[PDB]
């Protein structure tokens, strides 16, 4: 099950994969990035993205805590471990989406954040 | 990525050297991780259960936290003693002739 990522700020066209661990839908808000040690123990509204290295929490738990500080949708940049996707797809039923994104698509998103130039993005299923 | 001992240029610093203590700077959209000599200012050491990290200093009218319960340098014009921080410097001893410390 496939979904579309859209970027602008106040442009970028992305795809993905959702994840069987949460429950699929649309979303919208700011992009805010957070590091893996952050999802551990800002104003609401946003869809964070993490990009997962090579633990503190399950990557379920970590996105259900992303959900439970005021996210709109989780994005998992999963470059660097592929074996992520294979272990999001036991059901928990997470309310905000988890979607996953790698390669040259993860590249540019998180060049977006690296310009450090304020941004809105959102995501259809 | 300075400090590090597992580095990523997207989340800056994964995992610090014992020396050193973890700390998440924000930069508007960015977050990535940094090992420091100390915590910054306004933050106190924390030797937490995988790693060193920094603890936000949260006491009454203080500044600079050494600990949970002691302060270091008050919020200026305020009297410190036994690591706490006062404005009515209380009936244990008045404050010293120039310098803020009762």
């Amino acid at each position: 099950v496939k979904a579309l990522i859209r970027v602008t700020p106040l442009n970028l066209t992305l795809e993905g994969l959702f994840a069987r661990v949460a429950e699929i839908s649309p979303a919208e808000g700011r992009l805010l990035q957070f590091h893996p040690l952050s999802l551990c123990n800002t104003k609401p509204g946003f869809i964070s993205i993490v990009k997962l290295e090579t633990p503190c929490l399950s990557l379920a738990n970590k996105a259900r805590l992303a959900g439970e500080r005021g996210a709109h949708a989780v994005l998992f940049d999963i470059t660097n471990d592929r074996g992520a996707l294979q272990q999001l797809q036991q059901p928990a039923g997470i309310n905000q989406p988890v979607v996953l994104i790698w390669g040259p698509d993860a590249e540019k998103l998180m060049d977006v954040v690296n310009k450090n130039k304020e941004a809105l993005v959102k995501i259809e299923v | 990525c300075k400090g590090c001992l597992s580095c990523s240029k997207d989340n800056g610093c994964l995992r610090c050297q014992p020396k050193l203590f973890f700390y998440l700077r924000r930069e508007g959209m960015r977050q990535y991780g940094e090992c420091l000599q100390s915590c910054p200012p306004g933050y106190y050491g924390v030797r937490g259960p995988d790693m060193n990290r920094c603890s936000r200093c949260r006491i009454e009218n203080c500044d600079s936290c050494f600990s949970r319960d002691f302060c270091i340098k008050c919020k200026s014009g305020f009297y410190s003693h036994k690591g706490q921080c006062f404005e009515e410097c209380p009936e244990g001893f008045a404050p010293l002739d120039d310098t803020m410390v009762c």
